[PDB]
RNA sequence: UGGAGGUGAUUUAAAUGCCA
RNA sequence: GCCCGCCGCCUGGGGAGUACGGCCGCAAGGCUGAAACUUAAAGGAAUUGGCGGGGGAGCACUACAAGGGGUGGAGCGUGCGGU
RNA sequence: ACGGCUUUUCCGGAGUGUAAAAAGCUCCGGGAAUAAGGGCUGGGCAAGGCCGGUGGCAGCCGCCGCGGUAAUACCGGCGGCCC
């Protein structure tokens, strides 16, 4: 997913693990309902 | 770390190449070659515009500052577009009638764009009916159109 | 030239001395300003200045650089105290460049040119550029760098009449020194004068590192100290 | 006499229904139209406003539908205080 | 004088904060 | 560290590893990858202090442990909030 | 404030100039007479620690930043600085 380790940081910000755990569960939905 | 990638006597095309290829990670360049400005741009590479009110506001200053700050939504001619402009002065609000025909330069802030607590505003007002906002607001001279 | 010359019989009475170069000089034994230096001695006495370079305090032969404010804190507020940096130096051959710290501002500087006195080091002059090719003291003789925290400098030669092109606070080192004509190319971040001042002070001293042949010397004018003031 | 925020000028009396949030007050004057009072800066540290606190605002004669802008508050010493000279009915505010 | 690794253990509940 | 070679990547923080389009995989998913717009800082290594439901050393009847007398419940004296 | 002086520029007049004009140039008569604004005035950046308004409002602000009833920073008056 080419990630960047800057973001891992969590000064400012939530965890990273979940923010792409979260970015999937849109993608499987943008590909589902008519992203055909 | 090594020393330099293409040092050789021959080696000019290559060296062409990366300094090419690496020029466009660039965002000055690109945002010119490509020439990006235009087509996102309300004004389309002018230095003024005109353009026929709509309406009278006032706005929020930014958060360590009190206030509100006049400006009106003037509707340009030469697109149709809708632009929030800002008039400068004590007092000026009290001259922008509606339907006037008004001059609108940029604001001069960092990168063309806006300034100070203002924040979304990127317009002035410079001349109400042919004759310039300066004065009006200071004296000096008459308005015309009542 | 006289009242900055008796300033030195009157100081040279009320003075006794604690190291051994204050004996040595006090007993008109060392005599001269260019014979205390390339010799390994210790300087700790700032007595010795006032007699042998007795112009060093002349107050057009004085500078203060930079004044700045500290801070740290503690559980009472705040505690300041002030950082002064001072040079000084006759605009003949001979530089030197001080600090002190104190909690008002005229123990600072007082300090700052006390330990300016005890940092001073003579250079070398010439005239060693491409286009000027006389033989007078008025630039560097040939380019020198030096470095100090993150500031590298680089000075050049420069045809005469040109004046010095340098930031701002190499201009008042570079002008008490001697020099009046300069290039100039650096680096790094030159807007924390401490680091400048001291990088500008490295490469005057490196200037007397390079090795020269006896005849390099009749054709750029190599003059070491004073040159016929 | 008393000094109390009288309507002077062209204020208007705040009685909120609902803070919908960052500021807006749903207001229910005796006028009808919905309005939503904003707040100004001086008094956003030193004062506390909720429902039921009957205070003052100023309209703004822009569209004179969603209109309102705090510029005092009332203390529990007057807000009861101002029914006996019937200055305001209190069934403006029970329906 | 001064540091680098390993294996063990580490104990009921216990949240929140005008304005200058 | 001072030198002689070759290749890969970087250009303020976000938007974003996202949208669109391709090539792989049975599916999960992988590789390639922008712009509108928004913002004056985001980041690094060290220094005084303050704090820890971290560690050591020492204290104190406005702390405890061992003890003596009580205030908190009733009526009045006096001070305060509110009305 | 008194005494004198000049006529580049300004009004009339004569030559010359020009395809014809006009400008221009040489001579005459009057007259110091006909002729300075624009922007800045807290730091970067030369220049005020003065007077009167305004009271988180009005306003200023390329960036940092002023204004909360004692404003060198906003609006004026008087001073000063650069072209
Ligand atoms: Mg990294
Ligand atoms: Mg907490
Ligand atoms: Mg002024
Ligand atoms: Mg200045
Ligand atoms: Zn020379």
């Amino acid at each position: 997913m080419k990630r960047r380790p800057r973001k891992w940081k969590k000064k400012g910000r939530m965890r990273w693990k979940w923010i792409k755990k979260r970015i999937r569960r849109l993608k499987r939905q943008r590909k589902k309902e008519r992203g055909l | 770390p090594g020393k330099k990638a293409p040092n050789g006597e021959f080696a000019g095309r290559k060296l062409k190449l990366k300094r090419k290829k690496f020029r466009w990670s660039d965002i000055r360049y690109k945002r010119r070659v490509l020439r990006l400005k235009e087509k996102s741009d309300p004004l389309e590479g002018a230095p003024q515009a005109r353009g026929i009110v709509l309406e009278k506001i006032a706005v929020e200053a930014k958060q360590p500052n009190s206030g509100m700050r006049k400006a009106v939504r003037v509707q340009l001619i030469k697109n149709g577009k809708v632009v929030t402009a800002f008039c400068p002065g004590d007092g000026a609000i009290k001259f922008i009638d509606e339907h006037d025909e008004v001059i609108i330069e940029g604001i001069g802030g960092p990168k063309g764009g806006s300034m100070g607590d203002i924040p979304g505003i990127r317009y002035k007002v410079v001349k109400v009916n042919r004759v310039s906002l300066k004065e009006l607001v200071k004296g000096r001279k008459e308005k015309p159109r009542r | 030239s006289q009242e900055w010359k008796e300033y030195a019989k009157r100081v040279l009475d009320e003075w006794q001395p604690k190291t051994k170069l204050g004996m040595l000089v006090k007993e008109g034994q060392i005599t001269d300003i260019h014979e205390i230096f390339r010799k390994g001695y210790q300087i700790k006495e700032p007595e010795i200045i006032d007699v042998l370079l007795p112009e060093v305090n002349a107050r057009e032969n004085q500078e203060i650089l930079d004044i700045a404010l500290t801070v740290r804190m503690t559980d009472s507020g705040r505690r300041v105290r002030f950082r002064v940096l001072a040079a000084v130096g006759n605009r003949d051959g001979y530089v030197g460049l001080g600090i002190g710290h104190g909690r008002e501002v005229g123990i600072a500087i007082r300090k700052a040119i006390n330990y300016a006195k005890l940092n001073i080091i003579e250079i070398k002059r010439g005239c060693g550029s491409w286009e000027c090719r006389c033989r007078r003291p008025h630039s560097v003789p040939f380019t020198v760098e030096g470095k100090e925290g993150s500031v590298r400098v680089k000075l050049i030669p420069g045809p005469r009449g040109l004046g010095l092109v340098i930031g701002d606070v190499g201009k008042k080192i570079l002008r008490l020194a001697g020099i009046q004509d300069v290039w100039s190319q650096t680096l790094g971040e030159t807007r924390t004068t401490v680091n400048f001042a001291k990088a500008v002070f490295n490469a005057l001293y490196n200037t007397n590192k390079v090795v020269v042949t006896p005849e390099m010397i009749e054709r750029y004018g190599i003059v070491v100290g004073r040159a016929m003031p | 006499v008393i000094r109390v925020p009288l309507p002077e000028g062209n204020q208007l009396f705040g009685v909120v229904e609902q803070a919908l949030g960052a500021g807006w007050m749903d207001v229910r004057c005796e006028d009808g139209k919905i309005r939503r009072c904003r707040i100004p800066g001086k008094l956003r540290r030193r004062v506390w406003i909720r429902v039921g606190d009957l205070v003052i605002v100023q309209p703004w004669p822009v569209q004179s539908d969603k209109r309102g802008d705090i510029v005092y508050r009332y203390t529990q010493t007057q807000v009861d205080w101002l029914l006996r000279k019937g200055k305001i009915t209190q069934e403006f505010l029970t329906g």
